[PDB]
């Protein structure tokens, strides 16, 4: 029953190209509703759910405006940064920054988050207080006074525990049959024998939302977890998601093995057998 | 909806 | 500067059954940086029909994709999707096994 909204924004520079690629994809919890694309043909903030369609022309106006205004700060950023880390110009550089807020079954206020990362490492973050930061390395520490100078912190705080949330609670109101529902997982193992003497047991867990779930082999009654491949959630396409989980074993034992769901979908988390 | 501010340049 | 190999998956929307229209998925995740090439193939060839998810990024900044096309299966034809990125020394393909 607990809820996020997530912003995920990435700009990456082109060396001898032209201006950085720049991608926002907005989410709640795991289901996209809006994107923006620098090198697509719109130039817009679009729609990518079917319950945010029915806002007016004033919120795709604001929030287009909002992004590009994003867009031309990661721009900015691409060139201080390679400033900051005494950097050329003959590699391509990434910054990523992601914002948001969570609530709880009641949807109040739990808590609010907003980190940077340049080159695929954290830079800056904001606390857990949305007072402070926690600045990364040296060269974060000179945007950390810089931002604690210009008072961003108490900017985000008012978005975070503010807009955020309302927006958050609106988006959960108007799209509800998608974003209040849960697909329990539908489960099975499946068996197949890799030699004369082994055989891989892989347990399914196909067509649940939301993606959160756990998937665990037990050999009587002990976790594989060493011994386990788990693969990472994936969507179906659909609106679900899949995973699944392995191990070999020697052929004969496959009794001593269970696999183990947990979703917030199931009254009780389930046990496979093969007995 | 986006942030429309605190969003600064590093 | 940080490289995160992609994790590739391929594998269809439903369960698949001979002659009944479906999807066909390449999830690529984990990866870092962004830039990457992703095809779905058929009997070895670059399927023309293909889309994909606007890029995003997990909790640990890494980054994935959908590439997906409807297909109807057979028995005959064999899919896969072929990956290049900076952390692969050579494409790497992954054929589609239906029995898993
Ligand atoms: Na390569």
């Amino acid at each position: 029953g607990s809820h996020s909204m997530r912003y995920f924004f990435t700009s990456v520079s082109r060396p001898g190209r032209g201006e950085p690629r720049f991608i926002a994809v907005g989410y709640v919890d795991d289901t996209q509703f809006v994107r923006f694309d620098s090198d697509a043909a719109s130039q817009r903030m679009e729609p990518r759910a079917p319950w945010i369609e029915q806002e007016g022309p004033e919120y795709w106006d604001g929030e287009t405006r909002k992004v590009k205004a994003h867009s031309q700060t990661h721009r900015v950023d691409l060139g201080t940064l390679r400033g900051y880390y005494n950097q050329s110009e003959a590699g391509s550089h990434t910054v990523q920054r992601m914002y948001g807020c969570d609530v709880g079954s009641d949807w109040r206020f739990l808590r609010g988050y907003h980190q940077y990362a340049y080159d695929g490492k954290d830079y800056i973050a904001l606390k857990e207080d949305l007072r402070s930061w926690t600045a990364a390395d040296m060269a974060a520490q000179t945007t950390k006074h810089k931002w604690e100078a210009a008072h961003v912190a108490e900017q985000l705080r008012a978005y975070l525990e503010g807009t955020c949330v309302e927006w958050l609670r609106r988006y959960l109101e108007n799209g509800k049959e998608t974003l209040q529902r849960t697909d329990a997982p539908k489960t099975h193992m499946t068996h197949h024998a890799v030699s004369d003497h082994e055989a891989t047991l892989r347990c399914w867990a196909l067509s649940f939302y939301p993606a959160e779930i756990t998937l665990t082999w037990q050999r009587d009654g002990e976790d594989q977890t060493q011994d386990t491949e788990l693969v990472e959630t994936r969507p179906a396409g659909d609106g679900t998601f899949q995973k699944w989980a392995a191990v070999v074993v020697p052929s004969g034992q496959e009794q001593r093995y269970t696999c183990h769901v947990q979703h917030e979908g199931l009254p009780k988390p389930l046990t496979l057998r093969w007995e | 909806e986006a942030a429309g501010i605190g969003i600064l340049t590093v | 500067m940080i490289q995160r190999t992609p994790k590739i998956q391929v594998y269809s929307r439903h369960p698949a059954e001979n002659g009944k229209s479906n999807f066909l998925n390449c999830y690529v995740s984990g990866f870092h940086p962004s830039d990457i090439e992703v095809d779905l193939l058929k009997n070895g060839e670059r399927i023309e029909k293909v889309e994909h998810s606007d890029l995003s990024f997990s909790k640990d900044w890494s980054f994935y994709l959908l590439y997906y096309t409807e297909f109807t299966p057979t028995e005959k034809d064999e899919y896969a999707c072929r990956v290049n990125h900076v952390t692969l020394s050579q494409p790497k393909i992954v054929k589609w096994d239906r029995d898993m």
